[PDB]
């Protein structure tokens, strides 16, 4: 109807999760840099920060009850190899880099 | 500079409007339920058409 099998509201959600996942990867260093810097400008990244520590060691993927783990684990595997061309995930992320 | 920056993610948060989040929804990229980069192979017509 509105698009093919691979392009529903779940892909709009991967674009949202991608940004939180990449922020979480950076944000995890701010606390380690001093030991008590718990503050953040986007508190919602805590969900990804917790999930990253799980998915980096998890192996239950096809049946892992943590939906966010199997979800986030697939995003970087796609992005890393897709970088050679334009894509709904890779294109906005590449364009954002112009800001600093 | 050769990689992404935390303020570049903050710029994409503002571009997308993610500052308005409240609860994170679910997805199943590790299952057939959402094969995020597949093709429109599901196109078919029921046995009642025969
Ligand atoms: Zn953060
Ligand atoms: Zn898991
Ligand atoms: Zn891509």
């Amino acid at each position: 109807a509105t698009g093919p099998t691979a392009d529903p509201e779940k892909r709009k959600l991967i674009q949202q999760q991608l940004v939180l996942l990449l922020h979480a990867h950076k944000c995890q260093r701010r606390e380690q840099a001093n030991g008590e810097v718990r503050a953040c400008s986007l508190p919602h990244c805590r969900t990804m920060k917790n999930v990253l520590n799980h998915m980096t060691h998890c192996q239950a993927g096809k049946a892992c009850q943590v939906a966010h783990c199997a979800s986030s684990r697939q995003i970087i595997s796609h992005w890393k190899n897709c970088t050679r061309h334009d894509c709904p995930v890779c294109l906005p992320l590449k364009n954002a880099s112009d800001k600093r | 500079t050769d990689f992404i920056d935390e303020e570049v993610l903050m710029s994409l948060v503002i571009e997308m409007g993610l500052d308005r989040i409240k609860e994170l929804p679910e997805l199943w990229l590790g299952q057939n339920e959402f094969d995020f980069m597949t093709d429109f192979v599901c196109k078919q017509q029921p046995s009642r058409v025969s």
